[PDB]
């Protein structure tokens, strides 16, 4: 469980499952009024709100891999890099 | 004539046996591997035209690093018998041959079968081990085969570095039978863990590994 | 073939004949039973001419047997061999003496030292198909064909490079692998069960492999490597080979309502 | 059936490919991590050809003038000419590409050249040629050092794996073996200067590229 910060040893990029299942929720959030972290420059559709966030890392969420074991990773998606 | 071939398939054989113990690591030089048909029976057959294999075994020890590697390796008596069939009393002689002089492990070649008396005979002496072979099996080296790759014992401080590298119970690696017989041209045990090297077409060289179940 | 020997015909043609199976019952063109009762001389005019010619306790029942030539001399064979093959057979209870190969009727006959006419009738029928002149088992129809073969050239490029190649019907991996003059390392089959018997796991997945690959390029399609790799990976993890069927994976443990 | 028997493997999060009881199938995906979609058929320049030509390609001797090297290609051609600290790495290189070259000719033993790879080098040789305007006869900035570390240097980017430890710093040995050998093939030193005539902004750009491109296309973990 909780491999250290320093001990990371996965991948430091985003895979394309975390990025949609990112946008998915944070859009999903969105949608239910949940304040939002960015400048909506006359958005109005929270995919592309939620786009927006994460284009300027503003997502405050984290990301927990599981390993096979059981054991597990943990980054936050300001951290991962987006292609 | 059939003399001849029984020589030179009895010479083959010898050669891998040679070669066998080789790569299990023990010492056997270089160029003793190659000994040419005519002087193998300028060696060991009789100038009747005969082969001798009662004199034809031998014994060898385990290489200077391999004790390095694997400490616990100890020496080991290669034998050939010449009764076709082989029954109790020739076995009865081995299994104390091997226990008198106490190798760590002892090989028994033989020529057309095992009577199942001695069948039992085997798994007696630990932490001695006996392994036989019928020597039609041996007249060529399977290991040189183009589809075989090189296979590699794995130290069981390496299995137990590899296991927490990857986080691995031993049930779930890929697994190998000990009948098969390149876990038996190395003597596997249950519970040892072989490295099989492949060239990979998608990225030239690629490691993989079974366990002896 | 062994690597020097690589398109030479003619030591291609005796390995040819060192595997394929030959029965007598493929060589002769019929069977025979007399009753010429004197040993010595016989009622036929020509078998007298042989038997001096030899002679120079048995029975009365002359079992002679004739052989083709073209026959005898496809996958040619000289009597000689035949005869001893004969008398190492069974024993030298069953005399024989079989015409020259010079002879224009190639001709092989026999006797013996209730009544016999159905044991020695039984005798034939183990002659006809119990005896193995030459070759392994199960090796018919050993067909010689060219292939070319890229290899490297002294210059260093590769250049292609004809060699020919005993295919073969029926299948007997170990046996074959040992006689002598093929080379023993690049011998194939396309039944991977044995050579997961013979050559173990890894080559019979490297083998499996191979199949799979034939099926799907045979007909001009192109999957990617490691589609296929995976698969067989799967098939062979445990050891041994396992199908893709209800006893293959399904009688793994992985879960019941899987 | 195939669907079935292969429907759990996934791709997990350190590369195995394991089933659902988490079995390993094999330690990387498809032995070398890569997804199948970013592969492309490339050619390996070191398998094939006469050795002569292989020389006559690849080789490059300052101190010696049976393969020398013209310096109008680059700058400091004049005064490289009979160096003794450079003349040790072309070998050095050149003794790479000859152990490749004997390399592939054991993994494929047919001497066939086009392999399906990850990155497509030519279209990014290109894409730096066009983009910066590649004036041929002219001569570049480009000195041998930089090269030949330059592409020594860069393979160690290369991260299919990351862990630390010994076990996997040799996976990823091995995942890269391949597709190093064509990376140094195209961009041995006298490709370089003499055919592709890249400029110190042309290369670092062409390093660079081949860098990112690389790091996309291997597998995602999670990809079923």
């Amino acid at each position: 469980k909780a491999i250290p910060k320093d001990q990371r040893a996965t991948t430091p990029y985003m895979t394309k499952y975390e990025r949609a299942r990112i946008l998915g929720t944070r859009a999903l959030q969105i949608s239910m009024n949940a304040p939002v972290f960015v400048d909506l420059e006359g958005e109005t559709d929270p995919l592309r709100i939620a786009m927006k966030e994460l284009a300027e890392k503003k997502i405050p969420l984290v990301i927990r891999r599981y390993l096979p074991d059981g054991s597990f990773e943990d980054w936050s998606v300001e951290e991962l890099i987006v292609d | 004539q059939e003399n001849e071939r029984n020589i030179s398939r009895l010479w083959r054989a010898f050669r891998t046996v040679k070669e066998m113990v080789k790569d299990r690591g023990y010492f056997i030089t270089q160029e003793e591997v190659e000994l040419p048909l005519e002087d193998f029976k300028a060696k060991y057959c009789d100038s009747m035209g005969r082969p001798q294999r009662k004199m034809m075994s031998f014994q060898a020890n385990p290489t200077e690093e391999s004790i390095s590697k694997f400490p616990d390796m100890g020496s080991l008596w290669v034998e050939f018998c010449d009764e076709p069939s082989v029954g109790v009393k020739t076995m009865k002689t081995f299994v104390i041959h091997i226990q008198e002089k106490n190798f760590q492990t002892g090989i028994f070649v033989y020529q057309n079968n095992i009577t199942p008396s001695a069948m039992k005979l085997v798994p007696s002496i630990p932490p001695a081990t006996i392994e036989t072979f019928n020597e039609a099996a041996l007249v060529v080296n399977i290991t040189h085969h183009e589809l075989v790759p090189k296979h590699i014992r794995l130290s069981s401080d390496e299995k137990r570095e590899l296991l927490k590298r990857y986080r691995l119970k031993e049930s779930q690696l890929p697994r190998i039978q000990r009948a098969d017989p390149v876990a038996l041209y190395l003597g596997l045990k249950r519970g040892e863990v072989v490295k099989i090297i492949r060239k990979s077409e998608t990225s030239g060289r690629y490691a993989s590994y079974r366990i002896c179940m | 073939l062994e690597p020097g020997h690589a398109a030479d015909q003619e030591q291609a043609k005796l390995i040819r004949s060192a595997i394929e199976h030959t029965t007598l019952k493929s060589v002769t063109i019929a069977s025979e039973i007399y009753y010429d009762p004197d040993p010595r001389s016989t009622v036929i005019p020509e078998d007298e001419e042989i038997i001096q010619l030899h002679f120079s306790q048995q029975s009365p029942w002359l079992l002679r047997l004739e052989l083709d030539r073209a026959a005898m001399n496809d996958k040619d064979l000289t009597m000689g061999q035949v005869g001893e093959r004969i008398k190492q057979t069974f024993k030298n209870d069953l005399f024989v003496i079989w015409s020259e190969d010079n002879d224009e009727k190639l001709i092989i006959r026999c006797r013996v030292v209730a009544e016999e006419d159905h044991m020695l009738k039984k005798i034939e029928n183990t002659m006809l198909e119990n005896i193995t002149l030459r070759g392994v088992e199960n090796i018919e129809r050993v067909v010689m064909m060219k292939y070319d073969r890229k290899v490297p050239s002294p210059t260093g490029e590769y250049v292609k490079e004809p060699e020919w190649v005993l295919e073969t019907d029926g299948v007997n991996l170990s046996e074959v692998m040992t006689v002598p003059g093929i080379d023993p390392t690049r011998i194939y089959t396309n039944s991977f069960i044995d050579i997961m018997e013979v050559l173990g796991i890894e080559a019979g997945r490297a083998a499996l492999y191979k199949e799979v690959y034939n099926v799907i390029a045979s007909d001009g399609s192109y999957v990617n490597y490691r589609h296929m790799a995976l698969l067989v990976d799967v098939m062979t993890t445990q050891g041994g080979l396992t199908s893709v069927t209800r006893h293959g994976f399904n009688r793994s443990n992985t879960g019941a309502l899987m | 059936r195939l669907v079935k028997a292969l429907e759990d493997i996934m791709v997990h999060y350190d590369n195995t490919t394991r089933n659902s009881l988490g079995n390993v199938i094999q330690f990387i995906y498809g032995e070398d991590g890569m997804d199948a979609a970013h592969i492309e058929k490339q050619s390996l320049d070191t398998i094939g050809g006469s050795d002569a030509a292989f020389e006559k390609r690849y080789r490059v001797d300052l101190l010696n003038t049976d393969h020398t090297l013209d310096p109008s290609l680059l700058e400091s051609g004049s005064e490289i000419l009979g160096d003794l600290k450079l003349q040790v790495l072309l070998d050095e290189e050149y003794k790479q590409l000859v152990k490749d070259r004997k390399f592939l000719r054991e993994v494929f033993v047919d001497g066939e050249a086009n392999w399906p790879l990850p990155v497509n080098i030519r279209r990014i040789i290109q894409n730096a040629q066009q983009t910066f305007h590649i004036d041929h006869t002219k001569p570049s900035d480009l000195t041998i050092k930089d090269i030949v570390l330059g592409v020594k240097d860069l393979q160690e980017n290369l991260l299919v794996l990351r862990g630390k430890n010994e076990i996997i710093q040799n996976a990823q040995r091995d995942a890269v073996t391949l597709f190093c050998c064509l990376l140094r093939s195209r961009l041995a030193t006298r490709r370089v200067l003499q055919e592709y005539r890249l400029t110190k902004q042309a290369f670092d750009w062409v390093l660079s590229n081949i860098e990112a491109q690389f790091l996309r296309s291997v597998v995602h973990p999670g990809e079923m």
